[PDB]
């Protein structure tokens, strides 16, 4: 009934309703054509819903990787810019691959960017990398930690089993349950 | 209307409690169900007062009352598995209260929990509390050092713990504080280099 | 009834009402088309609401990261400008990843910018970094401090457990409760 | 309607259980079938209450009840192969309970499992539990070191294990915790360099 | 009935329904012509389906390999860019070949990118590589680990049996079973 | 109108208090509820005077009165858990007041708190106050040095404290000043290098 | 309709089995025929319940039942060549079961296999099992080292095995686990450098 | 009846039906003119068929060789680009030749790319190569391993019988059998 967000694109609008129906208030993804989607909540829950817009900082910012800020359209693209979008595409591609393991729902991978190794006239640092992973319920999480940590060791040149930091966490409880319209 | 249907479709998730002071109570299980049930009661109408209680917050609410009216009380945690009557553990060793006023203490708490029938006060030995905390933390193969004090122990855990042992630690600690509370044993996972 | 803010865009207007309904005065997000939103409060609360515009410094300034001031449209983009938007995209991406841990509502990550290491002819400084994190109620905050501090250690090349400063704080009480129209 | 047809086409995947406290139960086999059957009951209507129970979650739900009302209880795992009556293993060695209150313990658990007929409490020796865990882990040719404790053992596995042995490890561990649970034997596959 | 995703292309729309019918809610791939496909779910399951859009982060991002960010249309293409799309095409081609072994449904292959070996004036590092593989049910997975690890050893110049990390996992249970329309 | 409905929907958050001097009082719990209830009474109308009192501000308001009319008084903190009658702790050791004028002191405070029924003046030993502050601060495993004085102690905490111990410190200090006030024990978390 | 025609054109590939508990069973031969026959029964209608059983999955299903109700049982593999009555091998050496309850064991398994007539329990010597595994693995000219254990042997195979011997290995191992199962002999083709 | 894939080209559409009729559901290759082919399955099997689109990752990506990413239209084509499409054409041509042996249905050949031998100022590495091969039923596979391994030894300059890794596997069971329309 009461307007709460306007002009959202698609993947931002589907995330907000996922947050809201977690906290027991229903929303209505009203498309407004080329002016983006719109989310309207009922009047007794406009109070509670604008709280959860604040804490989760909804709508979500577009998920940024490093190579979006080195586009190389027609610029000469200095050798720092090549390793910037090189490793950034490797951050994305290892993320795409952990997501297709057994039971990993989602994943995030970061790479340590030793970039100025040639400019200082020094041998480069060892590559460090971090990983996040969301498993199912019921999986014994203390044993899939070894598969990931074995996997993306040899995805880089000089890493160890100490430069890999994987903190994997099982997913939340399933929201399968209808929130409910308020009473009159 | 019926609060079992004013809440969600699943009846097993909540358990309404007709308290003694005309207010009805609904017992959530965690902080998603609490925000599920505190959303209903604040958005709209139940034709009486209604108040969501939690297991880990009403436990903390009593301790805000309990440290004034009973300081120097050695207790672990109150338990809301059957919320009609809670089981409130105490230290057998560090409590000099006699059985007279301990039954008074089972009646002072009922003034704070109107939904409760009668508090089941039992006693747990402090060596059993620090035992299972130690007998689990070396069963997870974790480096530690038990330092004792007059009225509590402390398991500081240090070293460059990697990921396999940093996650066996947290599902032991959170499985301990769910059981015993955190008023006698403090786990210090202090993580530094060599 | 009384006009209080005009011409706001979307995420600024949703933040102001979140502040105002925290302090028990209702607002009305009146859209004015392409001239931005507008927030009007009632006449007995126009006094109190213009106080909370002052203390919170509403409307919020647009949230700035470092790479907005090195756009590189067609300029030759000196090697300081590459590491400026390189690390800034890493500040954003680690922020996007802590936000998808277990229970973190929001996060902020800063990176120490040792930039002039090559210009001074010196080996670079160790990387220092700070992190903020807003957890749920009920979480035992003294133990999720180790997960973050383990996570973004190995997200960089040469850091320690002393160059990482994480000060995480649980969220406020939930504002789920209707403020109320004034009496006549 | 009939819940055997409100669920999917395959009848053999689920098994409905008419519990004693007016609520019907449906026993899934894993966490895909649980989300298969918790989808039906929360989307729409069965003309009575219905509640999906799992083998590895209802096992964990009882232990949230069981550590309060029976701490210092040495047990392994409850088993729902025939969900009309579960087989709840205990330590023969570490249990000082007499046969009087052990039959009470077969009646306290029935208050938690209304679908259950009667709990078949049996006893398993702790040397047999740690035996087959050791007699399998060296049968997979894996480096380890058995460290014992007062009330549990621990098989830490270390070294630079490559892929052939890191996968023989997990289909032994997950084939052990499916059988014995994880309350007496902890496997520490801690994987580092030399 | 209720709109859930619009404007999807083909391989993104077929993946979402595969996720949704896994979790017992039916979807309807409604084509909208040149404006892409559309997925609509029924009204009692719009709540549950927008949860599984969130956890799986549907719609899937386009599967990225490294050579998409070195297109070489008319740019002079510095010698880092040649080894970037060289090894990236080898990552794809070994992936295409493991997929045609006995029983491998799908595969992913990553190569360690030692790129700056000539710029540092050093001999290059040994090549490390990782592999994922989805087998059938019933296959004895502890023995096909040797075939892969023998296969793509000699697909590169200087690798060992320690620089190859293959973590292969059998596929899930078959979803052959109709979800079901909700009751009225 | 009824002030229980002129305030928000939740009745349990506030507690109105019909004071003795014709003015009604409403007891908030923290500084969000105070600005919730000081917004209502200043925006509009209640058909009588109404005045929001807090637990941590009315405590400080009395001390602005109390240091003039009773200097050299050793007291900790007044407590508004049951705001009909507050419990006002004093030092048993550092108070030379006899029981005659201490009952006068239970009547001087009632002139400041019209909502109060009768002040429950009790006594706490100063060694118990500094004890639990010390027995918690070493139970959190924190470096310190207890320096005593004539009429108060001081726990200066120094060193390069990292984040795990800088946050165990603040939820002990803020859990201490909520309990005992800050008039006998001062925590100096002074954080410098080595 | 007739399930012999509801399946594919070839009658010899499947073999329907009228089980005793009103459900009909169809015995596939591998995991292509299982997905051939689990496609028919889940897509549409047979006018009774129907359930596809496999040779290598129903073998594994019994062991999920058998490790609870008979732990410390030494057996190799059940065999479904004539699926009307299976031949379930046991260790002659490592089984202390008498011939009384072994006939009970031929009746406990019939409750799991309703299609089965009567289980043909026979005994195989453990030295014959490890014999043919050794007498084949050196007949393929493969380097190994037989390490024995209390209740199983292990043939670790190492070295830089090239392609001619890495493929004679797998068509011996897969020809062994098809015959004897993998519960007594484990082949470790662990392939490293020199 | 229900639409499942649209806009496929020819060799992608013939592969999907080969996967689907393996798993006992019939398809219908409906050509749509210049808008590519289309595959429609029946309504009770749309559930099962969209599972097998997911696991096999159908439609298949176009089979990539290394020389597709070094086209050399009018660019000066640095000496790395010549050896890239040189060895890639040798990978294809040895693949075309193993396929015309006795009984080999299909084949894949990879070559180790020692490319930066001249840039490091070093003698090049020995050439390593891998081979896959799909034989008939009934062939004694332990003896055709020697023919291939003898054949493409001398197809290169400095290889051994240890740098050649051939893992050949006989083909699956023949799918000659009609799937069947569903019952009504």
């Amino acid at each position: 009934d009461k307007d709460l967000l306007k002009g959202l694109d698609q993947e931002q609008a589907n995330e907000v309703i996922a947050v809201l129906q977690m906290h027991n208030i229903e929303a209505n993804k009203i498309d407004s054509g080329k002016l983006g989607y719109s989310i309207t909540v009922a009047e007794p829950d406009f109070t509670a819903a604008v709280y959860w817009i604040k804490t989760y900082q909804l709508p979500p910012r577009p998920r940024v990787e490093i190579a979006q800020m080195f586009p190389a359209d027609s610029l000469v693209s200095s050798p720092r810019a090549e390793k910037a979008r090189l490793y950034s595409a490797i951050e994305q591609r290892l993320e795409q691959s952990l997501q297709t393991m057994e039971g990993v729902l989602s994943a995030r991978v970061h790479i340590s960017y030793d970039i100025d190794a040639g400019e200082n006239g020094r041998p480069p640092k060892p590559v460090h990398l971090s990983a996040l992973a969301v498993y199912e319920r019921g999986s014994p999480l203390a044993h899939q930690i070894s598969d990931i940590k074995r996997f993306l060791k040899n995805s880089f040149a000089d890493v160890d089993y100490d430069n890999i930091s994987v903190v994997l966490s099982e997913r939340s409880d399933a929201q399968l349950q209808a929130p409910g319209t308020p009473v009159k | 209307a019926e609060l079992d249907s004013l809440l969600g479709q699943e009846k097993e998730r909540f358990q309404v409690l007709p308290g003694r002071d005309k207010m009805l109570y609904v017992a959530a299980q965690n902080e998603r169900d609490t925000l599920w049930a505190r959303q209903v009661l604040a958005r709209g109408d139940y034709d009486k007062n209604a108040r969501v209680i939690n297991e880990n917050e009403e436990n903390k609410r009593i301790s805000i009352w309990l440290d004034t009216y009973y300081p120097q009380l050695a207790y672990y945690r109150i338990h809301f598995d059957e919320p009609r009557k809670p089981v409130f553990w105490l230290s057998r060793q560090r409590n000099t209260m006699s059985k007279k006023e301990l039954e008074v203490l089972s009646q002072k708490l009922r003034a704070l929990m109107p939904y409760a029938d009668s508090v089941n006060i039992t006693l747990m030995d402090d060596v059993t509390a620090a035992g299972q905390a130690e007998a689990g933390l070396k069963q997870q193969a974790l480096p530690y050092s038990r330092r004792n004090h007059k009225g509590g122990v402390t398991f500081v855990i240090q070293g460059a713990l990697d990921d396999v042992e940093i996650l066996r630690a947290r599902q032991f600690v959170d499985s301990y504080y769910r059981t015993w509370g955190g008023r006698y044993v403090q786990f210090a996972i202090e993580l530094k280099d060599d």
